[PDB]
């Protein structure tokens, strides 16, 4: 026996402020790649269309999610990483790459989920005489692990023993980019922002621009809770979630309960179609009843 | 007779439990797949 | 005491051996489940593993540098709040980044910096008055990248007598630049050992530090009968891998 | 890694092997082909 939905429910958390797009993408200063910086994002609306009038991105690539779904989701545990690299080095900011940057400066995990953005900043970060304030590490014993940073400045020797800078086989491990106004595109500065997050498994406080509705109970409806969409019947629940739990699951891994993001009430979710049906016929040759 | 009953029940319950396998897809939850992915890749995962 | 001092005439540690007992289980994820069995694979403390004990009593003040390996289970048995936190790092000096996680008398403080760590970090409490007097964890700090301070509270720092009353358990993991922290608590009434039983831990922190962690040291409390003289109070903490 | 201090590559792509495994392998019957092209023609140097 089949039943079709006759309603629509959308439940997102109470959010008023717009996310700090200006602070992140329009900051006056950016850090060196070897000292990349991290910032937490929470309790804001991710309405990225506001960027359309002010920014143009050479690189934009997302992992674990389709770019056309971003407006319909809520994101958990959101961080933004910022730094500056050379034009030829941008390709290295991606899972499973090799090279100086990916080996010694900044590495992404193999199962990365998030997005990578990059844009040219020659007019801002390049000067006619050459700007050398941005630096990267080009010597190290071993490779970095994902989301690891190393900001030491110990003089380097292949032998591995301590050395003094003015001596053979002893080098300073940090080198300076040379950004000139007349440089080719491959040697021009680029600003990079890496966003990381998790989806549909835990509490969230960053969401896309969407209008929440009222809660309909004891009725087959389409529902959207913090981005998780489906169809079913919602009822009050006796389960008691812990503060760090947002969804519940049964032995089939079907999502069977959820905490409402506005009232914190626990709701059970049940399928709409249920029941066995049989048809008795005397034969179509004899009748159609 | 008891084990006839038990075998039938166990078969059905195993059928219910086997819905939690990924079969190589990114997830075993159709709702999660359709909430995250657009139609083109959702089709591959759902086919698996 | 303005700088950090080294205790004189301190007995060397006795790495006493004990066994875990179905301890150290934690919640693997954030999904709600009930009335079910769940098979999972992760970094766990195997049942009846060998654990090492460290003690503060009389003239023994055990706080060596301990390897981190692939993650730690750390359980403290106490009655007067002697163990106050940890320092995690790689070289344990100002040549690299270290993270301090402490519970001072009024706040929980977490800080990641280039620390000029002192080889003997401790808090000082006066026995006659029962008030915290000094904190001597580090001499200098710079290039700080992460900081967290909790809401204020009040702790009973005074010395106590009798049997150990509180068992506080923690699990520490390091993965993809995050330091996972799990916590659990139990009331106890024992004398010397690590009680046997089962108790599940809950997630508390997921700190985005992005540092290499290979070594850790515990931060303890020293009870001074009089200004200048250093004493100790009974307490124990146990480590497993 | 000796190249890191002297060369910068606009294009680097590998087929049949992961770039992060190169340091752990031995290679059989190795050849290197060299030539020069135009910027717009680089994309044509790929299978298919
Ligand atoms: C439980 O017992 C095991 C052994 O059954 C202890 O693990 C052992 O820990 C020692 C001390 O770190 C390891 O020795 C060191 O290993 C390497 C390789 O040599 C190196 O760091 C040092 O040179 C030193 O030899 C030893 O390898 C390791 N044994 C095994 C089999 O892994 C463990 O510590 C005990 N649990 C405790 C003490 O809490
Ligand atoms: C436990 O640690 C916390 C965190 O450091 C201590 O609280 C902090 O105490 C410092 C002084 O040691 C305060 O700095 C000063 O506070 C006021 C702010 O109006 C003012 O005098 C100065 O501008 C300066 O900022 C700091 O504010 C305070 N932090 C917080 C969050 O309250 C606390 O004192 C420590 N407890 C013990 C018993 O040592
Ligand atoms: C980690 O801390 C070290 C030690 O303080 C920092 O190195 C220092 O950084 C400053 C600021 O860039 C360097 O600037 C120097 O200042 C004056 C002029 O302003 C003059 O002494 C020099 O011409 C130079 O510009 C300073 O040389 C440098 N000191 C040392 C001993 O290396 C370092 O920047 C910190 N790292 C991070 C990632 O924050
Ligand atoms: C998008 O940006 C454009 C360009 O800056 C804005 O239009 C300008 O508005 C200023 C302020 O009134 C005028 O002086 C310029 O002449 C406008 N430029 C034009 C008309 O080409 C526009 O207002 C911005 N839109 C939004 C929605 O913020
Ligand atoms: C989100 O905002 C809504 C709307 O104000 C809050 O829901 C109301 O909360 C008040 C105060 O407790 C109640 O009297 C109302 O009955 C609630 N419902 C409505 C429709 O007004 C809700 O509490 C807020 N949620 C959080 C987590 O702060
Ligand atoms: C890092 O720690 C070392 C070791 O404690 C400090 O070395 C001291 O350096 C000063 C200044 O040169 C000397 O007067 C001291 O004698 C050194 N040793 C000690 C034990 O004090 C060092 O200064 C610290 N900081 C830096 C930036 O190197
Ligand atoms: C990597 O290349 C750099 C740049 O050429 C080398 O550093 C230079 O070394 C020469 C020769 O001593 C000096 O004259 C330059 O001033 C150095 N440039 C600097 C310090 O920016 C460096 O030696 C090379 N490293 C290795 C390991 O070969
Ligand atoms: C300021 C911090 C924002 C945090 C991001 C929030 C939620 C998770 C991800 C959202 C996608 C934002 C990227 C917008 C890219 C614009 C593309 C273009 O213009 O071509
Ligand atoms: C960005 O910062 C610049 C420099 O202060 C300022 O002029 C501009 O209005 C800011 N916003 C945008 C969208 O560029
Ligand atoms: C098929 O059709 C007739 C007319 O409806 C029906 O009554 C009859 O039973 C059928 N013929 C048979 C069964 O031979
Ligand atoms: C430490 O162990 C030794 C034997 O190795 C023993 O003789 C001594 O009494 C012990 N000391 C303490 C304080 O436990
Ligand atoms: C500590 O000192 C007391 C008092 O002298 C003594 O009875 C006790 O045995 C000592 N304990 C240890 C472990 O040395
Ligand atoms: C390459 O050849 C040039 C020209 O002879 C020479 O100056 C240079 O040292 C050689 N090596 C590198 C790494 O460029």
């Amino acid at each position: 026996f089949r039943v079709v939905p006759s309603g629509d429910v959308v439940r997102f958390p109470n959010i008023t402020n717009l996310c700090p797009f200006g602070e992140v993408f329009n900051a006056t200063k950016f850090p060196s790649v070897y000292a990349w910086e991290r910032k937490r994002i929470s309790n804001c609306v991710a309405d990225y269309s506001v960027l359309y009038n002010s920014t143009s991105f050479s690189t934009f690539k997302c992992y674990g999610v389709s770019a056309t779904k971003l407006n319909d989701l809520c994101f958990s545990n959101v961080y933004a990483d910022s730094f500056v690299v050379k034009g030829d080095d941008v390709r290295q900011i991606a899972p499973g790459q090799t090279g100086v940057i990916a080996d010694y400066n900044y590495k992404l995990p193999d199962d990365f989920m998030g997005c990578v953005l990059a844009w040219n900043t020659r007019n801002i970060d390049a000067t006619s005489t050459g700007n050398y304030n941005y630096k990267y590490r080009y010597l190290r014993h071993g490779k970095l692990r994902p989301f690891e940073r190393d900001i030491s400045n110990v003089p380097f020797s292949s032998d591995g023993k301590p050395c003094t800078p003015p001596a053979p086989n002893c080098y300073w491990p940090l080198r300076g980019y040379g950004f000139y106004t007349t440089s080719g595109i491959g040697y021009q500065p680029y600003r990079v922002v890496v966003l990381s997050f998790e989806l549909l498994n835990a509490p969230a406080t960053v969401c896309g621009p969407k209008l929440s509705t009222d809660l309909i109970k004891n009725q087959c409806v389409n529902f959207n809770f913090n981005g998780l969409t489906g169809t079913g019947v919602l009822t009050p629940s006796s389960k008691r979630f812990q503060p760090f739990q947002q969804f519940g699951r049964d032995v089939s891994d079907f999502t069977d309960s959820v905490r409402d993001p506005k009232t914190s009430e626990i709701l059970d979710i049940s399928p709409c179609s249920f029941g066995g049906v049989s048809v008795i016929t005397p034969g179509t040759n004899a009748s159609s009843e | 007779l008891q084990d006839v009953v038990n075998q039938n029940a166990q078969a059905l319950n195993t059928l219910v439990k086997q819905l939690s396998s990924n079969f190589g897809a990114i997830s075993s939850v159709l709702n999660d797949i359709l909430s995250r992915l657009d139609k083109v890749e959702a089709e591959v995962q759902i086919d698996r | 005491l303005d700088r950090c001092t080294t205790f004189d005439d301190v007995q060397a540690p006795n790495y006493t051996q004990h066994t875990s007992s179905m301890r150290g289980v934690y919640y693997p994820d954030e999904i709600f489940r009930s009335d079910t069995l769940y098979l999972t694979q992760d970094l766990f403390l195997p049942f009846y593993s060998n654990v090492t004990g460290f003690h503060t009593i009389n003239h023994t003040f055990d706080n060596p540098v301990i390897p981190f390996k692939d993650g730690i289970y750390f359980a403290a048995t106490e009655k007067s709040n002697v163990v106050r936190g940890w320092v995690f790092g790689s070289t344990m000096n100002n040549k690299s980044q270290s993270v301090i996680i402490i519970n001072n008398s009024t706040n929980v403080v977490i800080r990641a910096c280039n620390f000029e760590l002192c080889d003997n970090p401790f808090f000082v409490v006066s026995k006659p008055m029962g008030t915290q007097t000094h904190t001597m964890i580090f001499d200098n700090a710079f290039n700080c990248t992460f900081e967290y301070i909790s809401d204020a509270f009040s702790l009973d720092v005074s010395e106590k007598s009798g049997n150990f009353k509180h068992l506080r358990e923690f699990v520490f993991k390091n993965k993809d630049g995050f330091l996972y922290v799990y916590k659990g608590y139990q009331p106890i009434d024992v004398v010397r050992d690590l009680p046997s039983g089962f108790n599940t831990l809950k997630p508390i922190f997921k700190l985005p530090l992005g540092i290499k962690i290979t070594n850790f040291r515990a931060i303890l409390t020293a009870f001074s009968p009089a200004q200048g003289t250093w004493g100790t109070s009974a307490a124990a903490y146990f480590v497993g891998y």
